[PDB]
């Protein structure tokens, strides 16, 4: 309500107070002026920076180690192109059926926030969290560090949401990186550290 | 004292401008129907601002080619203004990065200051809220947008009372003018007679009556 | 925003996305399975 | 005191009116009762009269729309800056334009239409343009598509910087009315500034990037080998080595030795034989001329000093024994009324349209453009009916300017109010003049049509026969061939190919252009020209002089602009709106032009156009038939529309069907439009009604009832798919045979 702001001296936006984590007051647009969108949004900020970060130490950390030997894992962005122990579209059909159901049931929760709390099949089995986005439990906060005080909560969450902001940079990076250069990203890297002056995004 | 005034320039124009000659020949700072970039506070701050570039500039522009002449600073980094990668058609020269490079590390540093700059004309109470790395204490300006002070921008305590200001603002705007304007010199002078500005000076002297504008 | 949701709910704005999408759908239709003039 | 005046923030920015269809309009802001409405709420849209009374917020609603208008100007360049860049054989063409066919345009493979991809040389496949981008760039002296590329970013960013200055100018800083009523500031702006410093800043680009590599062009050497054009810059002995003028630099100028640059700058005339086009050195010397004339012209009315006039003194000066007071009053009207203001510049920028039409066929100011036959006829064309049309849009403005801004009481003008009092006497004798035009133009047609039926062509108006020669216009012809050596010495050839007489230019085999002959056929359809000009000159004369009152209809004025009639009574007032006359009016202005570019296309192809031999035995188009043909309706029907017109109906199964698919496309159109201008909205109101009922058995009917069109729309539909229609038959008609034969 007094915090920080993306634009010190500006006014943030009304419907941005501070209660949400990761709340700096960037909106320009209006994308989430009306409050059901907002929630929408939040919902959606917070799984592609979930997917993001996934992707992320998916893809630095084990070309990271390919590019010395402690891993041969091949390029990032060709790994989907090789073939695999059964045809990629079958890979793709079981993700479609094991992502959809967890999609599903996530759908369900941001529509009607306590329906799918309960295990379908063993109906003792059952999830610990109190806001959508956030679902507990033994699965996904087996460690008890999702339920803390609000001000944790608020910490924990703002950790949460830059280290997904970040990592989503960083991946639409890595993507673009890859298509302007030539190589993976720790070949970049050390490129640029080699000579930091002129191994950039110029070639000329 | 009137600098080609005249009785419609000296109905706004009250003397309380540092620098005030009355020079006004289209009536640029008239506040009748002001608008845009056409208002009287702006255009002060803009006089000083581009006053206080070209002081640093007219000097750096011919700064090297005056130490070089000499022998102060090597012949291979002592350059004329328009041959030092500014214009790489008239001249480049290998930095410790490339040219695009530097341009890239310029606009990121020049736009975080002329950024917070700008928010103290905007929001004077502002920069010295948000915090920026404890700094943020010599950032709230002044309530004067182009006269800052504090401990960073008038760390000695210059202008210390009325009387001393209203002087140093004067000599501050008239500086800038000349300094101006030997920007205009430095670029046409570059353009009709292809050498430098130090260089241009000096066959003046060599030579006042076939080295001259109506020569080129 | 909702007012810029109003202006593109209107008639014309409707009309070019629908007819926008419609015609991306035949075209792909054709690209995919050209030439059909038995079914 | 002419200074900056604006207002600050007179309108919020707002999407609050784009979620209220016809805020502008009281009327129509409170939503739709009927299906009438929609048709309103667009016709409406831009008559910023009937928003608001108030001068000045009708003003800045202009402004920021120009910038509007700007701003699709160059997204419209953007676009074609980038096909040639991206999507064309222009590099392919630098180096063969005498076969290679100019394209820009490539069509996806989609349901068979890759067959519009043709085979146009340069191992390309697309649309053969005519545009005349091509030639354009090469007498820019641009040699690749990254030059291209560029100018399309840099029209891009011009649209934006458009855009935002007309949303600028209206939101954030409005100007003031007396800002836009500052006449005097604005014509030496113009004069002085857009069109001086236009033209020198383009002479710079001509004698420091078009000329030079031109000239590398013209001596053969591949234009990937063509020096950059900053070397001429960076590099003054490129230049000298092409003209030694540049060697004394800017010396010679101010020492008065302009003749020491007669190798660049040059009065010489003609085609540059070996390209087809104007020289290049006469052009650049006529854009540093021309932008003298214009920046000291940008100095003559008066604005914060004391030289120069008000614009008032000139007009209220000039005023004569058969005229009474003059001028006086019309420096209100031309600052207050910005019909009055539209209907002058739409009057002279249609004519000077026409003019560009006749100045770029006969003086072909781009290389190898005379040789490009499909260009030509296009921009002949197309610049035609542009022309055409904003002169028939002066008539409207004129009109509405006598409905809703006249007023004899507060801006009173005694040319003006003496036309008014003799409107008889004017109307009455344009009418006789147009009866004496028609019997003896057309009637010379039919005369000629029932001799050649008899079996008698001795009695025929033609060369071989009763001879109607121009003398006039052949005696014109014979001046200017013989003025470089006479009346205009410092010239060496004649200003055009086409004055009579001279030789002959080719490129390619193919002729550019020779000495046009002018006899007892060129008389005949000269004096159709005339009729049909007449007439469109008598319709909408005729409306505006009528647009107050008459003596059927004594407070017409009262009815506005734009009114179906006053109905059945009097005989019957149906289109007595100075709004119909312009209906009326585009009708005759479509005929007038049909018949111009028929005319110019005949005589092209049988007079002008054609291959050259090894010895010169030139063969044309269609082999010089226009003389015995072209005197007789029927030679038109057969020898022109008839035969010309195989290459559209066989162009079937090749990349030109496109033109055969829009020449039955438009006779379509065209037919379609019948129904609107021969029925009437009685009928389609009560079948709309047999319709509804229909509906509301199923319970489907609308709560925005269905209404026919006004009788006023249905007749604006009329005649825009009349126009259209016709119009699209003749391009169809037009670039199937040029693109086929030429
Ligand atoms: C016969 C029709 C039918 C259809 C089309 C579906 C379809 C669906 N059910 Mg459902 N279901 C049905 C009958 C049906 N069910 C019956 C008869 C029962 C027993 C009462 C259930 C009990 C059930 C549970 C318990 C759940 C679903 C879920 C789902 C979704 C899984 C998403 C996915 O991709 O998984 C691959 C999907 C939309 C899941 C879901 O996402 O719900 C939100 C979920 O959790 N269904
Ligand atoms: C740095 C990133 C980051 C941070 C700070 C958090 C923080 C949080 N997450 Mg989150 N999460 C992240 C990334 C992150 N997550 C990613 C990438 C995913 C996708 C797999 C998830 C999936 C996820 C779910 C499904 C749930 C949470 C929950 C929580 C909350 C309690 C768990 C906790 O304290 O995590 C602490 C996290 C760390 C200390 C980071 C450890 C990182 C390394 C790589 C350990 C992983 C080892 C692995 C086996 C390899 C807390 C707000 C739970 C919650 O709110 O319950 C109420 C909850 O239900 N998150
Ligand atoms: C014909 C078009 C047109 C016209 C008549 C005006 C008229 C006006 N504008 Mg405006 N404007 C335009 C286009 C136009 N503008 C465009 C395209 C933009 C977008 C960039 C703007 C952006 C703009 C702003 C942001 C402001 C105005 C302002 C003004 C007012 C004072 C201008 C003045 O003399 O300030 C003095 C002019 C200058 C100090 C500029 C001098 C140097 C610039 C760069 C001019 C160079 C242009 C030149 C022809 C290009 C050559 C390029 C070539 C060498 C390659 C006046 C009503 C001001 C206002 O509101 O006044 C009340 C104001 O603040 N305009
Ligand atoms: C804001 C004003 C300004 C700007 C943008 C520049 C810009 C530049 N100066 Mg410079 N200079 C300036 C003012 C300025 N000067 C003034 C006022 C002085 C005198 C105190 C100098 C004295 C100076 C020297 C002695 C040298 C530069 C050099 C340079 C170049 C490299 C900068 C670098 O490595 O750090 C660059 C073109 C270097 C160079 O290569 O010269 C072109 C160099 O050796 N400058
Ligand atoms: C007068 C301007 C003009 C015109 C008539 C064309 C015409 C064409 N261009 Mg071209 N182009 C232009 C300007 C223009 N261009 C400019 C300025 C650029 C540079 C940015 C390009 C860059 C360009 C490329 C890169 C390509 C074309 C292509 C094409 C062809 C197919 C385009 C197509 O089907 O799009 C597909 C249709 C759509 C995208 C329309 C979507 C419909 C939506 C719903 C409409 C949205 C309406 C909305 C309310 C308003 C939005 C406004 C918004 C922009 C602010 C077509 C002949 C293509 C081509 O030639 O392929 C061989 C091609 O690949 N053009
Ligand atoms: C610079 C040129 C210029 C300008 C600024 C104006 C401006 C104006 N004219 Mg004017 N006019 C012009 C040229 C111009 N005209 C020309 C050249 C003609 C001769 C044709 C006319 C004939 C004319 C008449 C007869 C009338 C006006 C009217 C008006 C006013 C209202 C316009 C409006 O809201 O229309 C909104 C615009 C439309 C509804 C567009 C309709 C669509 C057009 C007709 C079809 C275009 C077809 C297209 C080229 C081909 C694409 C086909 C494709 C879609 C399949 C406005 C002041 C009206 C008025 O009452 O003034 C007060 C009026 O009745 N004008
Ligand atoms: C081919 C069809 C056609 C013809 C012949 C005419 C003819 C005429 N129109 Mg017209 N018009 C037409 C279509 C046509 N229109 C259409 C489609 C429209 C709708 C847009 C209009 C709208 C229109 C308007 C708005 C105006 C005209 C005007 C005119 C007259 C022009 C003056 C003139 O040349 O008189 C001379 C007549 C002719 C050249 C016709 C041919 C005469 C023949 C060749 C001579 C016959 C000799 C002798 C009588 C033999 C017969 C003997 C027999 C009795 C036994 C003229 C009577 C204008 C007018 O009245 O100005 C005076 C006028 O203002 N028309
Ligand atoms: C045509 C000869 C001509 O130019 O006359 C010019 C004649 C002389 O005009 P005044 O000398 O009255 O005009 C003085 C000013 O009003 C025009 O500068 O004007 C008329 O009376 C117009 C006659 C129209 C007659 C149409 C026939
Ligand atoms: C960054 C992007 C989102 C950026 C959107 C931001 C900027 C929008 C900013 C604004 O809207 C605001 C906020 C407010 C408005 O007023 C203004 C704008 C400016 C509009 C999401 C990317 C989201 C990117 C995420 C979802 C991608 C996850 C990808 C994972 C699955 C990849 C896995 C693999 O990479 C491995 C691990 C190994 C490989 O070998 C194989 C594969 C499969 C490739
Ligand atoms: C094509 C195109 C384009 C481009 C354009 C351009 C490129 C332009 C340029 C332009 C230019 C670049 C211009 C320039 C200008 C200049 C000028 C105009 C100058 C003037 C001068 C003067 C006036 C002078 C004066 C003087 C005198 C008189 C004497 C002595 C002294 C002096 C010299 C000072 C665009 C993108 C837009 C768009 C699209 C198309
Ligand atoms: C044929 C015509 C009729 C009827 C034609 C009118 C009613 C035009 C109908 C225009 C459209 C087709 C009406 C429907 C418009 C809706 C936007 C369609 C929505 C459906 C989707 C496909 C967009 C009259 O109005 C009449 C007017 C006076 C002189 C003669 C004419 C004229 O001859
Ligand atoms: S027919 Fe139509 S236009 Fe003619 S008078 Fe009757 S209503 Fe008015």
């Amino acid at each position: 309500p007094d915090r920080p702001l993306w634009f010190p001296g500006s006014t943030p936006p009304p419907w941005l107070d501070g209660s949400l984590p990761g709340d700096f007051g960037f909106d320009p647009l209006g994308l989430g002026s009306d409050p059901e969108s907002l929630r929408w949004n939040v919902q959606a900020e917070l799984v592609h920076s979930r997917w993001a970060m996934l992707g992320a130490a998916g893809i630095f950390i084990p070309e990271f180690l390919t590019k010395l030997g402690i891993l041969n894992t091949p390029s990032w962005y060709t790994a989907g192109e090789q073939e695999y122990f059964t045809d990629t579209t079958t890979l793709f059909i079981v993700e479609l059926v094991f992502i959809g159901w967890a999609e599903g049931r996530r759908w369900a929760d941001i529509l009607n926030p306590g329906c799918v709390n309960t295990d379908p099949i063993f109906p003792n089995n059952k999830l610990t969290g109190t806001d959508v986005g956030y679902p507990g439990g033994l699965w996904f906060d087996p460690l008890g560090w999702g339920s803390a005080s609000p001000q944790k909560l608020k910490e924990l969450r703002t950790k949460e949401i830059k280290n997904g902001r970040l990592a989503m940079l960083a991946v639409m990076g890595a993507w673009f990186q890859h298509i302007y250069t030539g190589t993976g990203p720790i070949d970049n890297l050390f490129a640029h550290l080699a000579d930091p002056g002129h191994a950039t995004i110029f070639a000329a | 004292p009137l600098w080609f005034a005249s009785k419609q320039s000296l109905s706004y124009l009250d003397g309380s401008l540092p620098g005030d000659y009355g020079f006004d020949p289209l009536g640029l700072s008239d506040p009748e129907g002001t608008g845009g970039f056409i208002e009287p506070r702006w255009l002060a701050y803009g006089e000083v601002i581009n006053g206080r570039f070209a002081m640093l500039g007219a000097v750096g522009a011919i700064a090297p080619e005056y130490l070089g002449k000499v022998g102060l600073i090597p012949q291979e980094t002592a350059l004329a203004w328009f041959q030092t990668g500014v214009i790489p058609p008239a001249g480049t020269y290998n930095y410790w990065a490339d040219n695009y490079t530097l341009f890239v590390l310029e606009m990121a540093l020049m736009g975080f200051a002329e950024h917070r700059r700008f928010q103290d004309w905007a929001k004077p109470g502002s920069m010295g809220k948000q915090y920026f790395l404890g700094l943020e204490k010599g950032f709230g300006g002044s309530g004067n947008p182009a006269y800052p002070g504090g401990p960073f921008f008038n760390p000695l305590g210059f202008g210390k009372d009325e009387k001393s200001l209203k002087e140093l603002k004067l000599k501050e705007v008239k500086n800038g003018r000349l300094a101006m304007l030997a920007i205009l010199g430095y670029f046409i002078q570059g353009l009709v007679t292809g050498v430098g500005p130090y260089q241009n000076l000096l066959d003046h002297v060599a030579d006042p009556v076939n080295n001259n504008v109506l020569t080129s | 925003m909702r007012d810029l949701k109003t202006y593109l709910s209107v008639a014309p704005v409707a009309s070019t996305l629908w007819f926008a999408a419609l015609a991306g759908l035949l075209i792909e239709i054709n690209r995919f399975f050209p030439d059909a003039l038995t079914f | 005191e002419v200074k900056i005046l604006v207002d600050r923030d007179p309108i919020k920015t707002s999407f609050e009116q784009w979620a209220k269809p016809g805020h502008f309009s009281r009327t129509i802001a409170k939503g739709p009762d009927t299906t009438t409405w929609i048709w309103n709420l667009h016709a409406d849209a831009h008559d910023f009269d009937s928003h608001t009374s108030d001068l000045e917020e009708i003003s800045r609603k202009v402004f920021s729309a120009h910038f509007g208008q700007l701003s699709i100007i160059f997204l419209w360049l953007s676009g074609m800056y980038f096909h040639g860049a991206r999507f064309s054989n222009y590099e392919a063409w630098l180096n063969d334009p005498t076969h290679i066919r100019p394209s820009a345009q490539v069509v996806w493979p989609i349901v068979g239409q890759e067959i519009l991809n043709g085979d146009v040389g340069g191992g390309f496949r697309g649309i053969q343009i005519t545009s005349g981008f091509f030639q354009i760039w090469r007498a820019s002296g641009i040699t690749s598509e990254l030059q291209l590329y560029c100018t399309a970013i840099g029209a891009l960013v011009f649209a934006a910087l458009m855009l935002f200055a007309g949303w600028f100018h209206y939101h954030k800083a409005a100007p003031k009315l007396v800002w836009f009523q500052d006449v005097e500031s604005m014509l030496n702006h113009h004069l002085a500034g857009l069109l001086g410093l236009g033209s020198l800043s383009w002479a710079g680009h001509q004698i420091h990037v078009s000329l030079p590599i031109n000239q590398f062009l013209n001596a053969g050497v591949d234009p990937k080998e063509i020096p950059l054009p900053h070397e001429f810059i960076l590099n003054r002995d490129l230049l000298a080595q092409l003209y030694p003028s540049f060697a004394e630099g800017a010396t010679p100028f101010f020492t008065l030795n302009w003749s020491k640059y007669a190798d660049f700058l040059t009065f010489r005339g003609g085609l540059d034989p070996l390209t087809g086009g104007l020289w290049l050195t006469d052009i650049a010397h006529h854009h540093l001329a021309i932008a003298i004339l214009f920046l000291i012209a940008g100095h003559m009315y008066r604005t914060n000093w004391g030289i120069g006039h008000g614009i008032k003194d000139i007009l209220e000066a000039h005023k004569g024994p058969f005229t009474g007071q003059g001028h006086k009053g019309l420096y209100e009207i031309l600052t207050t009324s910005w019909h009055a203001q539209l209907s002058i510049n739409l009057a002279m920028l249609g004519s000077l349209t026409i003019i560009v039409a006749h100045h770029m066929y006969a003086m072909p100011p781009y290389p190898y453009l005379a040789t490009d036959y499909g260009t030509q006829l296009s921009l002949f064309t197309h610049h035609m009916w542009i022309g055409g049309f904003l002169i028939v849009g002066a008539a409207a403005h004129a009109a509405i300017f006598m409905v809703r801004d006249y007023d004899p009481t507060t801006r009173y003008n005694d040319l003006l109010d003496r036309v008014l009092r003799h409107r008889d006497a004017i109307i009455s004798h344009l009418n006789w003049v147009c009866i004496f035009l028609g019997f003896h133009s057309f009637g010379l047609y039919i005369h000629n049509d029932t001799m050649s039926a008899l079996g008698r062509p001795q009695d025929m108006f033609s060369d071989t026969a009763i001879q109607l020669q121009p003398v006039f216009a052949q005696w014109i012809q014979n001046t200017h061939a013989l003025a470089p050596g006479t009346t205009a010495p410092g010239a060496t050839t004649s200003t055009s190919l086409t004055w009579g007489g001279g030789d002959l230019v080719s490129v390619g085999g193919k002729v550019a252009l020779l000495p046009i002959p002018l006899g007892t056929a060129d008389f005949l359809v000269h004096h159709i020209h005339a009729f049909t000009i007449h007439v469109t000159v008598l319709i909408l004369l005729k409306g505006v002089l009528f647009a107050r009152s008459s003596r059927l209809i004594p407070d017409k004025a009262n009815l506005g602009f734009r009114f179906p009639c006053d109905g059945p009574g009097r005989g019957g007032t149906c289109q007595v709106s100075a709004w119909d006359h312009v209906f009326l009016g585009l009708f005759w202005m479509y005929n007038a032009i049909s018949v111009v570019i028929f005319h110019f296309s005949w005589k092209m192809q049988s007079d002008v156009w054609g291959s050259i031999n090894d010895q010169g035995v030139v063969t044309h188009i269609t082999g010089g038939n226009f003389a015995q043909s072209s005197i007789t309706i029927n030679g038109w029907l057969r020898d022109f529309l008839w035969a010309q017109a195989s290459q559209v109906i066989q162009s079937y199964g090749s990349s030109l069907s496109a033109y055969g698919l829009f020449f039955l496309g438009a006779h379509f159109v065209w037919a379609f439009s019948l129904m609107f201008l021969f029925s009437g909205r009685g009928y389609w109101q009560e079948l709309i009604e047999s319709i509804v009922w229909a509906h509301n058995k199923l319970k489907v009917a609308p709560a925005t009832q269905p209404r026919a069109l006004s009788i006023v729309q249905g007749r604006a539909v009329g005649v825009t798919h009349y126009l259209l229609g016709g119009i699209a038959t003749t391009w169809a008609f037009f670039l199937a045979r040029i693109i086929a034969v030429g």
